């Protein structure tokens, strides 16, 4: 019946600084015993994909193999996860989780961004395929590559009528080695629409570049 | 030490599903086992957990009565037998390894995990994608676009594995039809199009599709 609730939801840093991760559980997890008193809170690293690891438990015991840049600490009720130097590898979701009493509860999860240098992203753009035109159906794709940060304003644009309602976003997850993000933009059309329209544009508004970047075709060229 | 879970997929609510957890590189036959989930954007839920010989088994509330924990210590598998399944059970299974010695009682510490299994429960027709060719027209950028799929997952690679550098599989997106779409894309050098074969092979276990699609340059 215990509940660990953490903070920040998600954090950026730079290589090599600090990043801190707070967790609090509804009820005090040290436990008294005949021996020295024990929190009964561990720490757990998930990268997407992939199979969670123990970082932390006994609140500031590492794991075998855990770097000393991990570092666990608090007591009681209030306890913190602390990474003394960022990596790019450090890039994951790091979870809090009790076991003094039954049932064991996590916590909500602390997303760790590495916060790199401005990206531009490499725009380029998908005509529907003549595969799916006969199908019926018409995708227009726009790909923003390798960029940071996350943010970035995708506005389509159909004879330069600008577009919404009709297209859907999918970002990736950072970059294990770059720690860059790519970006999907899908408009969907009806096929007998597109056939209708002739100039398709995906225009890319980001902190990487001085000005909007366009990336357009022509239906019938 | 390698925890690698299997079966799971989709099943109509109401329905039962067994998942099982081979187990390698320590003395599973001794040790205390857990199975722990993590549904859609939210955080670990521990769900059941089991000793070494079976006579002491505990079980989340959230599933008492329903789910039901065994092991084959001969065999060095863990299973999950799930039954009356709902909605919200929907979650990707991880079957770990409990830190406490052999013959103690259970840490509730997840020394070791696997990388899980995905079961979904939705009463909705399970239905295979179509791929289609992201054509290319001193780097250049193909794909595929895997659209009208349900449900989750597909894995997409490309050339069979050998080309891995420049791939981004973005993440599953939920139209309004209820189906989901998916996008793949790698860049390349420019100068091999005209030369190199690229084909993204597409794989959706749920419908048992297999699809590998070339992916052909536009020249003008």
């Amino acid at each position: 019946d215990i509940v660990m609730t953490q903070s920040p939801e998600s954090l950026a840093v730079s290589l090599g600084e600090r990043a801190t991760i707070n967790c609090k559980s509804s009820q005090s997890v040290l436990y008294s015993s005949r021996s020295d008193n024990k929190d009964y809170l561990a720490w757990y690293q998930q990268k997407p994909g992939q199979s969670p690891k123990l970082l932390i438990y006994w609140a500031s015991t590492r794991e075998s193999g855990v770097p000393e840049r991990f570092t666990g600490s608090g007591s009681g009720t209030d306890f913190t996860l602390s990474i003394s130097s960022l990596q790019a590898e450090d890039v994951a979701v790091y979870y809090c989780q009790q076991y003094y009493s039954s049932p064991p509860t996590f916590g909500g999860g602390t997303k760790v961004e590495l916060k790199r240098t401005v990206a531009a992203p490499s725009v380029f753009i998908f005509p529907p395929s003549d595969e799916q035109l006969k199908s019926g159906t018409a995708s227009v794709v726009c790909l923003l590559n390798n960029f940071y940060p996350r943010e970035a304003k995708v506005q389509w644009k159909v004879d330069n009528a600008l577009q919404s309602g009709n297209s859907q976003e999918s970002v990736t997850e950072q970059d294990s080695k770059d720690s860059t993000y790519s970006l999907s933009s899908t408009l969907t059309l009806s096929k007998a629409d597109y056939e209708k329209h002739k100039v398709y544009a995906c225009e890319v508004t980001h902190q990487g570049l001085s000005s909007p970047v366009t990336k357009s075709f022509n239906r019938g060229e | 030490v390698q925890l690698v879970e299997s079966g799971g997929g989709v099943v109509h609510p109401g329905r039962s599903l067994r998942l099982s957890c081979a187990a390698s590189g320590f003395t599973f036959g001794t040790s205390i086992m857990h199975w722990v989930r993590q549904a859609p954007g939210k955080g670990m839920q521990w769900v059941a957990q089991i000793s070494h010989d079976e006579s002491r088994k505990f079980y989340s509330d959230s599933v008492k009565g329903r789910f039901t924990v065994s092991r084959d210590n001969s065999k060095n598998t863990l299973f999950l037998e799930m039954s009356s399944l709902r909605i919200e059970d929907t979650a990707v299974y991880y079957c770990a390894k409990d830190l406490s010695p052999p013959y103690s009682y259970a840490w509730d510490i997840f020394q070791y995990w696997g990388q899980g299994s995905l079961v979904t429960v939705s009463g909705a027709s399970t239905k295979g994608p179509s791929v289609f060719p992201l054509a290319p027209s001193g780097t250049a950028a193909l794909g595929c676009l895997v659209k009208d799929y349900f449900p989750e997952p597909v894995t997409v690679s490309w050339n069979s594995g050998a080309l891995t550098s420049g791939v981004h599989t973005f993440p599953a997106v939920l139209q309004s039809s209820g189906l989901y779409s998916l996008s793949s894309v790698v860049t390349v050098p420019s100068s091999s199009l005209g030369t190199q074969t690229y084909i993204c092979n597409v794989n959706h276990k749920p419908s048992n599709t297999k699809v590998d699609k070339r992916v052909e340059p536009k020249s003008c």
